[PDB]
């Protein structure tokens, strides 16, 4: 099956949000949709849970989220929703759809409780100034997480690799890098893709030699 | 609220062998009918959980035979037949008896012990565009290592910097059992024009002298 989330991203403390959960590849409507959460400072907790129609659309929350969130389905939709209200910084962390306990896990959305403001990324091209060559594109002073990173569209893959972000005072900063054979750049161009979701930006640089 | 409890927090496993994953509770889970409502996940990095084991012992969809789940009661044991390579990953359990809460484990990584592999090195001195804003980061890429344990050392012009330093490591990658990490120095473009040279050292396992990548701003 597939579960897909939607919303999230850099909310002010004490603001308000709501993720969606579109599902497929199975029956929306006869399994329990629970919300859980993953952050390093918790691990995986469960937040929320709902039920069927011939359930009352019974709800159960976990003591920390009671009185603040509020998960909500829509059968006809497929979708779940998770109206969470007055939320603060212990919030922060990746939100998972699910469905049963816990059969079906969605990608995942990411949620950052923080009152600084959205910045959108600056992607800069690392070109070498061996039978493999490796090129790179530093991602630096950006606002909140994730970003993804993919290289000629997704085309490679195979010597990829990306580094988790770090944050510092220079906002976010992660790094990813690809080998190819020396070969072929640049005469078959290589070029790294950064999406940043939450400034709907998207920048594509194509590494070309010094 | 029941707790449960995975030891070990990480656990290294040679290809081809078996591995054991202990989970226990605060309480018997066991339900007034059948046994345990304990659920088994593998999370693989950069991925979201998946349900592995429900029930101590049922196999889920698509879930090879070299999974199993033993225990009983308050004590719950995985185990994995002939380790693979995608078998690494972050491995929980949770529990739906006493709900709720439905509570899971702090999680156990499993780690491949890969033969070991040196760092492949590889350093970049700042773009034009980033010098343009004023800012001045070099990049050193260390990749397809392991063990994981790796020292990073930055000089300029003969002398160690420690400040401005910022390491990166990935998780293990399944294609074949390496790390890898990211080393980045970054500089005003003041500083970074007032130097030659700067260099990258990686100290590892896998050598007794450090591999050097190098670079003059005299390109």
């Amino acid at each position: 099956v597939n579960l897909e989330e939607s919303g999230g991203g850099l909310v002010q403390p004490g603001g308000s949000m709501k993720l969606s959960c579109v599902a497929s590849g199975f029956t929306f409507s006869n399994y329990w949709m629970n919300w859980v959460r993953q952050s390093p400072e918790k691990g995986l907790e469960w937040v929320a849970q709902i039920r069927l129609k011939s359930d009352n659309y019974a709800t159960h929350y976990a003591e920390s989220v009671k009185g603040r969130f509020t998960i909500s389905r829509d059968d006809s939709k497929s979708s779940v929703y998770l109206q969470m209200n007055n939320l603060r910084a212990e919030d922060t962390g990746i939100y998972y759809c699910t469905g049963g306990v816990f059969d079906y896990w969605g990608q995942g959305t990411t949620l950052t409780v923080s009152s600084s403001k959205t910045t959108p990324p600056s992607v800069y091209p690392l070109a070498p100034g061996n039978s493999m060559v490796t090129l790179g594109c530093l991602v630096k002073g950006y606002f909140p997480e994730p970003v993804t990173v993919t290289w000629n569209s997704g085309a490679l893959s195979s010597g990829v690799h990306t580094f988790p972000a770090v944050l510092q005072s220079d906002l976010y900063t992660l790094s990813s890098s690809v080998t190819v054979p020396s070969s072929t750049w640049p005469s078959q161009t290589v070029t790294c893709n950064v999406a940043h979701p939450a400034s709907s930006t998207k920048v594509d640089k194509k590494i070309v030699p010094r | 609220d029941v707790v449960m409890t995975q030891t070990p927090l990480s656990l290294p496993v040679s290809l081809g062998d078996q591995a054991s994953i202990s989970c226990r509770s605060s309480q018997s889970l066991v339900h007034s009918n059948g046994n345990t409502y304990l659920h088994w996940y593998l999370q693989k990095p950069g991925q979201s959980p998946k349900l592995l084991i429900y029930k101590v012992s049922n196999r889920f969809s698509g879930v090879p035979d070299r999974f199993s789940g033993s225990g009983s009661g308050t004590d719950f044991t995985l185990k994995i037949s002939r380790v693979e390579a995608e078998d690494l990953g972050v491995y929980f359990c949770s529990q739906s008896t006493h709900v709720p809460p439905w509570t899971f484990g702090g999680g156990t990584k499993l780690e491949i012990k890969r033969a070991d592999a040196a760092p492949t090195v590889s350093i970049f001195p700042p773009s034009s565009e980033q010098l343009t804003s004023g800012g001045a980061s070099v990049v050193c890429f260390l990749n397809n290592f392991y063990p994981k344990d790796i020292n990073v050392k930055w000089k300029i012009d003969g002398s160690e910097r420690q400040n401005g330093v910022l390491n990166s490591w990935t998780d293990q990658d399944s294609k074949d059992s390496t790390y890898s990490m990211s080393s980045t120095l970054t500089l005003t473009k003041d500083e970074y024009e007032r130097h030659n040279s700067y260099t990258c050292e990686a100290t590892h396992k896998t050598s007794t002298s450090p591999i050097v990548k190098s670079f003059n701003r005299n390109e």
